[PDB]
C-alpha cells in the first residue's frame, strides 16, 4: 500500500548491526553505544508493527526558521561574528534546497551586506571592517552566486579578489586561511571554488597545490588537514573536491579514498562518522557522502566500466533514514544527532546532503530515489561547490564572459 | 587588570582613559541580514575595537581591549591578527603570552584560533620546551582533539622531538585502543623515524597489530592500520597473513576479516596469481556475502568491487 514503506533500519535482522564491543570497553566504544541506544529508540518510534507510515520533511518549520535567521539572531549568535556570510550562505542554500523563492528585497538586502564584508584588498571578512579570510569569502561567493543576479556578481571585486588569493599562496603549493593565518586544506578549497566560479585562475595560480593535497592524502585513504594528519570528512570533501575543480583527481589513490569514505557510514545509525571511530553527525551527510558523486565522475572520467549508472556508492536509503529521522528539530531546523540542539550549518549540510542521497545523476542517465512523501524531494545540489547546479552554470557563463584580471 | 565578568567591569564607553576617542559603530547598512543583536557589553568592546583597528594604534590600552574581545568571540581572527602586531609593536614578553594561550586554549580547545596564537608564539621564540606537556594535558581531556592532534605532530616535526612518542602513542592506545587518532600518531612516529622499509620494524608492527585486533576483533582502527602498512607494497606480497587470517574467519570473524580477505584476492589478482580462476570466485563470493548479509550497508561497493574484479580478471 502506498500510506506504509518499509524501512531498511526498521527491518528484524538491522539489530544485529549494533556494536560488538568484544567486551572490552573503552571511552570510544561507551559513547558509540549510547548513541546507537538512543537511534533504536527513535527508529522503533516510527514504526507501528507492519504499520510503517512515509517520512515526511518538515519543510514549512524548516522554512520559517530560516526565513527568521535570514533577518535576525538573538547574542546567541555572537561566536559567529566573525562568520556572517557563512550564517547567510548556510540559510539561502537551504532556502534553495527546499525551493522556497527569495524575495527580491531580501535578495538585494544580502547583497548589500555582502558588500559591506568585502575588502578592499580583497575577499570577504566575517563581518563589515573585518579582515578578508578565505572561509567567509568562500561562503559569500556561493550566497552571490545563490541569488544569482547580476547585481550579485557584480559586487565581487574580482581584481582584488585574485590579488588576495596571491597574497595568501605559499610556495609548497598551499594557502593560508588568511593574512597571517593558519594553513589546511580547507584553504586550497575555498581559493579553487571562488576562483573557477569567478573565472579568475592563472595557469600559476594552484601550481604545486594538487601534489600538496595529495600529500594530505593519508595511510586511511582519506585526507587530513595537512600532511601527517588523520583522514576527516571534512578535510577530505574539501580536498577532493579542490583536485575535481583543477582537474587533477588521479594525484589520488582514488582506491583508498573510496573504501575509506564507504567505511565512514554507520552500519546501525545509517548516518556518517567524521573518521573512523568517532561519532555520527547529520552535517556529514554531505562532507562524506557528497564524496561518492565526486568519485563517480572521477571514474567516470577514466571509463571504469564498472561503475553503477543508477546508484552512488553509499546507501542512499539509509543515509535518508538517518536524517529524516533523527536530524530534524520539531520546531524547524535540523540537527546533528538526537539531544543536540538545531543550528543553520548542521540544517545546511543535512539538507545538502538529503538531496545527494535522493539525487544520481550521470551521463544521461539520472535516478531519484526519494524516500517517504514525495514533497521530500529536495532542488538537487552540485557536489562540487553545494548550490544548485542551475546556479553554477549561470554563474561560471556570466564571469567566463569577463576576462582573468590582468590576464 | 579586569574580566568581563568580574564585578568591577566597566564599559569602555565608560572608562576615562578612553575618553579621548571615539566608539567606530559597525555599518550593517539600513536593511541589515543575518544582523546579531548583540549584549550591550559584546557592543561596546567591538565598537573600541573598531576604532583602534580603524587608527592603527599601537597601544597598550588597545593591547589589553583585544583581551576583552576574544572573551567575547575567540573566534575573531582579525582580533587575534591585530593582538600579534601588539605583541610585536609593544615588544611585549612573549612567555607571558604563552601563558595567556595556554588559559585560553584550556577553556576552548576546538578553534583554529587560539591554535594558530600558540604556533606563532613557538616559532616567534624558538620555544617547543612546553608543548608536548601542554599538549598531552589538552588530550587527556579530549583524546581526538584534532587541532591539539595537528599541533603535536607540527611541533614535534619541525623541532624534532621523536624520541618519547612512540612511548606516549602505546600508552594512549592502552587506554582506548579504538583512538583512531592514535593509530594515526602511530604511523606519523614510524614512518618519520624508522620509516617501515626496515623489515624488523614491518614484523613489530603486524605483529603487535594482529594482537591488537585478536584483543579486540571488532575494532575498525586495528584493520585499517594493518592495511594502511602493507596497501603499498601490495596486500598480495604478504603469503603468510592470508593463512593467519584464514584461520582465523571461523572463529574471529567479522566483515572487518572478511573485507580484508577481498582486499588480498583483489591484490593477488592485479599480480598474475596462481589458480586466477579460484581467487576470482572466491573474492566475488566474499563481495556477494559482504553486499548481503555481514556489511550491507555498504552493498552498493561491494557490488561496485564484484563488477570491477570480473571487468579486469
Ligand atoms: N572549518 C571547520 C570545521 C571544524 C570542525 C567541524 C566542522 C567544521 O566545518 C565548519 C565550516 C564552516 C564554519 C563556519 C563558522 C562556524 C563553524 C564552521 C564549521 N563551526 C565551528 C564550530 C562548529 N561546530 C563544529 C561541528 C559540527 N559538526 C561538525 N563539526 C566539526 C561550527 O558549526
Ligand atoms: C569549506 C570548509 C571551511 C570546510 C570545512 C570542512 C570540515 C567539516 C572540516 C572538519 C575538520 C575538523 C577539525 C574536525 C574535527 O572536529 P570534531 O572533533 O568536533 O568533529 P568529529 O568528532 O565529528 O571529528
Ligand atoms: O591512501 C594511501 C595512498 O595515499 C598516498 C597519497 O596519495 O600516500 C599516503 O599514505 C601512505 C601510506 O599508505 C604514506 O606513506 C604517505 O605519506 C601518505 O601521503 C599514496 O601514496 C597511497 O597509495
Ligand atoms: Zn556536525
Amino acid at each position: 500500500p502506498v500510506w506504509s514503506e518499509p524501512l531498511y533500519s526498521l527491518r528484524p535482522e538491522h539489530a544485529r548491526e549494533r556494536l560488538q564491543d568484544d567486551s572490552v570497553e573503552t571511552v570510544t566504544s561507551i559513547e558509540q553505544a549510547k548513541v546507537e541506544e538512543k537511534i533504536q529508540e527513535v527508529f522503533s518510534s516510527y514504526k507501528f508493527n507492519h504499520l510503517v507510515p512515509r517520512l515526511v520533511l518538515q519543510r514549512e518549520k524548516h522554512f520559517h526558521y530560516l526565513k527568521r535567521g535570514l533577518r535576525q539572531l538573538t547574542d546567541a549568535y555572537e561566536c559567529l561574528d566573525a562568520s556572517r556570510p557563512w550564517l547567510c550562505y548556510w540559510i539561502l542554500h537551504s532556502l534553495e534546497l527546499l525551493d522556497e523563492p527569495i524575495p527580491q528585497i531580501v535578495a538585494t538586502d544580502v547583497c548589500q551586506f555582502l558588500e559591506l564584508c568585502q575588502s578592499p584588498e580583497g575577499g570577504f571578512g566575517g563581518g563589515p571592517g573585518q579582515y578578508p579570510h578565505l572561509a567567509p569569502t568562500y561562503a559569500a561567493v556561493n550566497a552571490l552566486c545563490i541569488i544569482g543576479t547580476e547585481e550579485a556578481y557584480d559586487i565581487i571585486n574580482r581584481e582584488k579578489l585574485l590579488q588576495y588569493l596571491y597574497s595568501l599562496k605559499q610556495p609548497d603549493g598551499s594557502f593560508l586561511m588568511h593574512v597571517g593565518g593558519e594553513v589546511d586544506v580547507r584553504s586550497a578549497y575555498c581559493a579553487a571554488s571562488v576562483a573557477s566560479l569567478t573565472n579568475i585562475i592563472t595557469p600559476d595560480l594552484f601550481e604545486g597545490t594538487a601534489e600538496w593535497i595529495a600529500r594530505c592524502q593519508n595511510w586511511e585513504g582519506g585526507i587530513g588537514g595537512v600532511p601527517g594528519m588523520e583522514a576527516h570528512g571534512g578535510y577530505t570533501f574539501c580536498g577532493l573536491a579542490a583536485l575535481v575543480i583543477l582537474k587533477r583527481e588521479r594525484s589520488l589513490n582514488l582506491k583508498s579514498l573510496l573504501q575509506w569514505v564507504t567505511s565512514r557510514q554507520m552500519r546501525f545509525e545509517g548516518g556518517f562518522q567524521g573518521r573512523c571511530n568517532k561519532l555520527v553527525d547529520g552535517c556529514y551527510s554531505f562532507w562524506q557522502a557528497g564524496l561518492l558523486p565526486l568519485l563517480h565522475r572521477a571514474l567516470h572520467a577514466q571509463g571504469d566500466p564498472a561503475l553503477s549508472m543508477s546508484h552512488w556508492m553509499f546507501h542512499q536509503q539509509a543515509l535518508q533514514e538517518y536524517i529524516l529521522m533523527c536530524c530534524q528539530c520539531p520546531a524547524g531546523g535540523l540537527l546533528d544527532k538526537p539531544g543536540k540542539s538545531r543550528d543553520f550549518y548542521h540544517t545546511c549540510y543535512c539538507l545538502s546532503g538529503l538531496s545527494i542521497a535522493q539525487h544520481f545523476g550521470s551521463g544521461a542517465m539520472l535516478h531519484d530515489v526519494v524516500l517517504g512523501v514525495p514533497e521530500n524531494a529536495l532542488q538537487p545540489t552540485h557536489p562540487v561547490y553545494n548550490i544548485g547546479p542551475d546556479k553554477v552554470i549561470q554563474a561560471t557563463t556570466y564571469f567566463l564572459q569577463k576576462p582573468v584580471p590582468g590576464f | 587588570f579586569v574580566s568581563l565578568d568580574s564585578p568591577s567591569y566597566v564599559l569602555y564607553r565608560d572608562r576615562a582613559e578612553w575618553a579621548d576617542i571615539d566608539p567606530v559603530p559597525q555599518n550593517d547598512g539600513p536593511n541589515p541580514v543575518v544582523q546579531i543583536i548583540y549584549s550591550d557589553k559584546f557592543r561596546d568592546v567591538y565598537d573600541y575595537f573598531r576604532a583602534v583597528l580603524q587608527r592603527d594604534e599601537r597601544s597598550e590600552r588597545a593591547f589589553k581591549l583585544t583581551r576583552d574581545a576574544i572573551e567575547l568571540n575567540a573566534a575573531n581572527y582579525t582580533v587575534w591578527h591585530f593582538r600579534r602586531v601588539l605583541l610585536k609593536s609593544l615588544q611585549k614578553d612573549l612567555h607571558e603570552e604563552m601563558n595567556y594561550i595556554t588559559a585560553i586554549i584550556e577553556e576552548q580547545p576546538k578553534n583554529y584560533q587560539v591554535w594558530h596564537h600558540r604556533r606563532v608564539l613557538v616559532e616567534w621564540l624558538r620555544d617547543p620546551s612546553q608543548e608536548l606537556e601542554f599538549i598531552a594535558d589538552i588530550l587527556n581531556q579530549d583524546a581526538k582533539n584534532y587541532h591539539a592532534w595537528q599541533h603535536r605532530q607540527w611541533v614535534i616535526q619541525e623541532f624534532k622531538l621523536w624520541d618519547n612518542e612512540l612511548q606516549y602513542v602505546d600508552q594512549l592506545l592502552k587506554e582506548d585502543v579504538r583512538n583512531n587518532s592514535v593509530w594515526n600518531q602511530r604511523y606519523f612516529v614510524i614512518s618519520n623515524t624508522t620509516g617501515y622499509n626496515d623489515r624488523a620494524v614491518l614484523e613489530r608492527e603486524v605483529q603487535y597489530t594482529l594482537e591488537m585486533i585478536k584483543l579486540v576483533p571488532h575494532n575498525e582502527s586495528a584493520w585499517n592500520y594493518l592495511k594502511g602498512i602493507l596497501q603499498d607494497r601490495g596486500l598480495s606480497k604478504y603469503p603468510n597473513l592470508l593463512n593467519q587470517l584464514l584461520d582465523l574467519q571461523p572463529s574471529h570473524s567479522s566483515p572487518y576479516l572478511i573485507a580484508f580477505l577481498v582486499d588480498i584476492y583483489e591484490d593477488m589478482l592485479e599480480n598474475q596469481c596462481d589458480n586466477k580462476e579460484d581467487i576470482l570466485n572466491k573474492a566475488l563470493e566474499l563481495c556477494e556475502i559482504l553486499a548481503k548479509e555481514k556489511d550491507t550497508i555498504r552493498k552498493e561497493y561491494w557490488r561496485y568491487i564484484g563488477r570491477s574484479l570480473q571487468s579486469k580478471h
